[PDB]
């Protein structure tokens, strides 16, 4: 095509997220380098620096500033509704405060970002060439969680909000039992989005119409209350994206041109207790009709224009609630299968390994003869090569696809070099007995991974299984309200 | 205007409220997160000082007690030199009635099982290290005091260490490894130093001990100088280089020795050679008193884990009021007249010309 | 002491290199993480970014673009003498050109930079902590070249001019032999400063002046000849650390204001081939007449006030020429014996191993018999313990200081295992002999490092043996002219 | 002024001279080491139009041929844009008298033992790989022509890619697994359609072929449609999921399915499936067509390296010389009109509003 659809195709591949993990290049970058690392929950913190440089040096060398405020983001609880990185130091603020230098703050992968994360080593995943061509990056994360809805995204282009992952949930398992529901059927589970920022959304037309055609615009409104004690307004919790420090600043313009009126006292006293906002309202003057004046001129009052635009296929689209679902469902299915593609595989070439080294033991004092008798490895490995050598046990399952139909029990030249290879250790007859264990475990594994890619109905009940453990483990209850009036 | 760029408190009157100063990058967010509305007011601050900024402590103030939140790292610690010598200047009064403090973050943070604990210097972590170490420890010699502990053993260590410090204060003069042995090696007198054979066969033994006991690639070797008074001369060939040490009469005769001696003569009446020490459930048999204080040193930090803090925004606004703002735990320190002086003569002296 | 010396004295730590290795923490902490990194002469080139990122990561978190720029100087030929390191790419100009970015750019160790870090694993220099106290960086380099003398520094304070590599390892050679010899034995050797960018230096008394005082000021000129065909000035080389396009910008500037007369063509014709201003000479005017006209208003000529400041002890210091030299080879000494006795250790550490596995094939049948029975492997261990197991080859020195006087032949715990350990391909009979030549070999190196270490002039023969090899490898012809008329 | 940005030359007349354009971070020094100071001058840009550098540009120019050095990427050759569309726009003439071109940096950079290979394009990367692969090949087979290479098996591998490009373009609408299939199976006819027994049996040997050669977890099933004329449909359980495709009699009509055919026809004939190729030394058995030019590209790649350039910068002053303005080996692109309004409108895009 021509060189502009190129450009404009490369420009909306950094802006847009992915529908299936709600992650851009630069997220799945820097959480791929921290698992990499062993940066895990349940191991010792590390100093942001630490992955930052990891990131710059093989994944992402495009600024380290730039690299750090990603991590920085994806700490904070205000920006994110289910963090994916757990972190211990200043992170910055509501207000616009900045963060701690990269050296001084700690990092690890909060639990739900190993879910995120889960089966990316067993080749479920397809792997893209880093700047360089040295390094593999996954084209996408094998994700347990729907993040594109649980946390949302930004354009700077597409605007989605986060949602209640136990909602989202819900619905997706709604959308397992009957592939046809409606969007009404899903606004059953999932009623409106879930800010980390609690707040009250006022319109629920908005909604149901962003869920039904993937674009809307929503009211988003401060929890504002009077109080008692001459008249003074507080507010508990104020709407999503919206800098505290510069709404104040805001209303004390406003006060002073006199736009607004009926304010003497206005404060901030938020604090390690939570968010507090103080305006106390002037003598001669209502506080409700100061706080209605206020959501007419003020921050306290946003309305958040939805317009769901994710790439599906490497390619843009608009899509409905149900759409963002489905998506899911299907990347679940696919990851689910190829995960147990691989398992098998790994499974049969274990056994396969097994096989040759239990094989090793019975016949183990030839063997030792013959290691004795050949200077060289390669000599006495031909030797085991030229001669081929638990018959319940043994009793072709086990056996990778790959593997000939030759290989008494036959040899490979891998085989002969693993008994070569084999330590002095496991010569004792208790190791013996303890790899017949695992052998016989992972027939019972191999015959049940079988069960699975033949029933397409028991992959579904697998796939469901998993929604459920990350509801459980990682479901949290509400926290904005939704008041259709 | 102020509203937006401070966070002020509950509490309306100066001298009943404080004012936190902390530098936005560094602590501006956790101190918000972490403060308490009653009475803690905090005013982020960013610079190298920025003029809007100086407006806004100004129309700031009230507050009565001023607290300055800013790392001890020289790079960091510069919001704060420019503060005082700010306020030496522009504001001598102030800190002259007491008004201005600093913040002093933990420099560690120890903790052996649910226990933990802040320790403020190293001097303090001096004092937690000897402490665990004591504790339930007892050494028992075959000497008069069969048992050696508490008040008593406290005195022992703190001998022991002071001593092993003043090697370390005049290391450069003579080798740190020759003092240590001296401390063995029994005591050289001004009338000894008048007979030859008794100091020629001293200086021996010296040497020939450090020879045995080196395990690097060095070489002792003993000469005694002829006096018309016999002064003893340790020479010692490291790497490849050979330097002799005298020890002059002024040695022998110098308190530095004397405090090496008394503390070897405590040593060897002790019999520490031969000697058990528990603590405090097991015990183990040393050749040795400071095989003994290692020992002790070995138990005390097994179960124990040490974080050291180089910056504030290093912990979290919980624990950053834990430490550093809660009233009961924190542990501040106000500026003298003497100080803001001090740190005014070092904006200067950085601002070699202006 | 005061606030205010500690202070200063951290200030002065970071500004001034260190006599031994002439680096500072920023370059020594670079050169340490590309040494770790296995990113050899003899290896592939790897992106910039990879190494900045490392180093930001573990050892310098103070900007990307600060570690990068440090790189740079590294590589380029115009800043450094002794390149340190080998770059491909482009990595800026002498006039000022930035180099590329850090993904773009290719590198690795020089050549010369493996013997800046010679012997760095043996433990023969200091280690200190990173930021966060993870990793242990080198408190200084165990360098073969005299760097401080060599590639010279610069303090933002400290003028150290870089050196002829052959001349410097000369007078280095000529303080072995006698440590009292004079400056002027020394400037037999040492005649001056040879810049990475040749140049003519004019006056010879604050060369002399400098070695003995440690402080200076010397005369440079830019090499420049009339031509015929009408008169023009070329500029074959330039002052060190003088930027070629201000210098052009500057000459024009005064032709404009006419405070240089006698030039009607300037021109940059730099290129492949090298470095060539031309300044065509108006008619009715002189050519060498505007010539030394320039060099009176023009950065042509530069006076380089030398003040060689560095480190010795942790402390600041004012060196003449010998007080360098002798920094550098009272270093060499320290860093050689350190090494030996590392090597010695390691030696007998790796002959004592040998003896175990060594007996044990002698006795290895019984030993086979043992592993069979005991199901636990620290149980089989613990029967290796209980029984004591080439008599000519074993006929003291091979056993570490360390090693008790207890341990037929005894075994230790450490032993057991590494019997157990051994695999079954160095059962051969073709592997006992091999070892026996290790052994053996060892025995003659542990008696040569005794011969080494007892013999005080033997290592200061090891020591020239090694500047000499230095000389060779890495020396070459002088570049700047010293012209004392 | 001018002097000390521009880097000129000895050439004094305009058609006689180039003068190149590059981004100073990028090439800008890299280009001055480089350069043949003869007839080569070269202006640094930065840059997102400097004003300074605009009219440095203009009191520039002189030169008839001027090159535009900038990378590829949409980040860096941004420059590159700015330029055609200010030439566009404020110089309209220059561009439409042929002046301005455009560098064209190598994309790859191959190299055997002391050869080595300067790549442009993609295109012409593919045109090397054949190139070596087919370079000593002959393949055995024992159809009327007992061997086949040359010109001949230029044509073959041709078009043998040729129909796995279009399986490729067509991947969406059907299965790549199920049309690399039809290449081998027989030919499905519109007079074959009408019979119903002969379709069954087909389809059945398709599908039959299609699972157990199946690695990943798929399950191929064949069904035909009745129409009142019999349709085969495929249909394919992957992942969980199973759908169905038609083989309508326009497939079986269509232009796709004949190229198809005829490759298969060709393949066939040459009885593919025992064969032996050699390239060149040495020779291996192949049970497939495909199976052996696998193997002659396992060859062709065995001692090669290959290199790719994302930047200018990635390359030495020296090696920029060799690739990019080296009057011989360089490969350069002059700019249409029509490329000049493209950047026009381009920038112009990006510029919502103004
Ligand atoms: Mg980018
Ligand atoms: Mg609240
Ligand atoms: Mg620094
Ligand atoms: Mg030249």
């Amino acid at each position: 095509s021509s060189y502009l659809d190129y450009a404009m195709s490369v420009i909306v591949g950094r802006a847009l997220p992915d529908v299936r993990d709600g992650l851009k290049p630069v997220h799945r970058r820097v959480l791929y380098a921290m698992n990499v690392l062993g940066n895990d929950w349940n191991k010792a913190y590390k100093k942001s620096a630490r992955v930052v440089g990891d990131v710059i040096g093989k994944y992402h060398p495009h600024g380290d500033s730039a690299v750090y405020d990603t991590i920085v983001r994806m700490a904070q609880p205000f920006s994110l509704r289910y963090m994916l990185v757990d972190g211990q130091g200043n992170f910055g603020s509501i207000d616009g405060d900045s963060a701690a230098a990269m050296r001084y703050t700690e990092i690890r992968l909060a639990k739900i970002a190993h879910e995120l994360m889960a089966d990316l080593e067993k080749e479920t995943v397809d792997f893209v060439d880093n700047y360089d061509g040295t390094e593999k990056i996954p084209d996408v994360m094998p994700t347990k969680i729907p993040n594109l809805l649980v946390n949302g995204s930004s354009g700077i282009a597409t605007n989605i909000p986060p949602h209640n992952l136990t909602e989202v949930i819900n619905g997706c398992l709604a959308y397992i039992d009957d592939e046809d529901i409606s969007i009404e059927g899903l606004m059953e589970h999932i009623p409106g989005p879930d800010f980390p920022t609690a707040a009250i959304i006022n319109g629920r037309r908005g909604i149901e119409e962003a869920y039904r055609t993937g674009r809307g615009k929503v009211y988003i409104r401060a929890r504002a209350e009077v109080e008692v004690d001459r008249e003074t307004i507080i507010v508990h919790e104020i709407p999503y994206q919206v800098n505290k420090a510069r709404l104040i600043e805001k209303i004390a313009e406003l006060v002073k041109e006199k736009r607004v009126e009926g304010i003497s006292a206005l404060r901030d006293e938020s604090d390690k207790d939570g968010m507090r906002i103080v305006i106390e309202v002037k003598r001669d003057a209502v506080g409700e009709v100061v706080l209605n004046n206020l959501y007419s001129q003020t921050q306290l009052q946003v309305s958040f224009g939805i317009n769901m635009v994710a790439l599906h296929h490497g390619q843009p689209k608009i899509m409905n609630l149900k759409d963002i679902i489905a998506a899911f469902v299907r990347h679940r299915r696919e990851v689910v299968t190829r995960r147990t593609i691989f398992e098998l595989r790994k499974a049969r070439d274990r056994a396969h390994i097994l096989e040759a080294l239990a094989v090793a033991l019975a016949n183990i004092d030839p063997i030792i003869e013959l290691i004795r008798h050949a200077p060289t490895p390669a000599e006495a490995k031909t030797a085991l090569v030229a001669n081929p050598w638990v018959a319940a046990m043994l009793e072709d399952a086990a056996r990778p696809e790959w593997l000939e139909p030759e290989f008494l029990y036959y040899l490979t030249e891998q085989q002969a070099q693993a008994i070569l290879d084999l330590r002095l250790q496991k010569l004792t007859g208790l190791e013996h007995e303890k790899l017949l264990d695992e052998y016989k475990e992972l027939l019972d594994q191999i015959a049940e991974l079988l069960r699975i890619l033949g029933s397409a109905d028991r992959l579904m009940e697998v796939i469901r299984e998993e929604l459920e453990l990350v509801r459980e483990q990682f479901g949290d209850k509400r926290r904005t309200e939704i008041t259709a009036n | 205007g102020l509203p937006g760029k401070l966070a002020d408190c509950q509490e309306r009157d100066p001298a009943l409220s404080e004012l936190y100063l902390v530098e936005g990058d560094s602590a501006g967010g956790s101190a918000k997160q972490g403060r308490n509305r009653k009475n803690q007011a905090i005013l982020p601050l960013k610079g190298l000082s920025s003029q809007e900024v100086a407006t806004l402590i100004t129309a700031l103030g009230r507050y009565h007690s001023i607290i300055i939140m800013t790392d001890a790292d020289v790079d960091g610690s510069h919001i704060r030199t420019l503060l005082l010598t700010f306020f030496y200047r522009q504001m001598p009064e102030i800190v002259e009635r007491g008004h201005v403090y600093i913040a002093q973050p933990p420099l560690y943070k120890v903790k052996k099982g649910k226990q933990e604990q802040y320790i403020k210097d190293d001097e303090a972590m001096d004092q937690y290290q000897i402490s665990i170490a004591l504790d339930g420890a007892t050494l028992h010699t075959n000497a008069s005091a069969p048992a050696l502990a508490g008040e008593a053993l406290e005195k022992l260590v703190s001998e022991y260490n002071a001593t092993q410090k003043m090697i370390n204060r005049m290391e450069r003069r003579y080798p740190k490894a020759m003092l240590k042995e001296l401390i063995y090696q029994p005591t050289l007198t001004e009338a000894d130093l008048s007979d030859e054979q008794t100091v020629t066969r001293w200086v021996n033994a010296l040497v020939s001990e450090l020879n045995d006991k080196e395990q690097h690639g060095s070489q002792w070797k003993f000469d005694v100088h002829t006096n018309a008074l016999f002064e003893p001369i340790v020479r010692v060939r490291t790497h490849g280089v050979d330097t002799d040490y005298p020890l002059d009469h002024e040695f022998i005769t110098g308190g530095e020795y004397r405090r090496i001696c008394t503390l070897g003569e405590k040593l060897r009446g002790l019999l520490e050679e031969d000697a058990f020490i528990e603590r405090g459930e097991r015990r183990q048999p040393v050749a040795s008193f400071e095989q003994a204080l290692d020992w002790l040193v070995k138990e005390s930090r097994r179960g124990l884990s040490i974080q050291r803090y180089k910056g504030l925004g290093e912990m979290n606004p919980e624990q950053l009021w834990e430490t550093t703002m809660d009233p009961e735990s924190r542990r501040m320190l106000r500026v003298t007249v003497k100080d803001a002086i001090a740190a005014d003569q070092l904006f200067t002296t950085l601002m070699g010309d202006a």
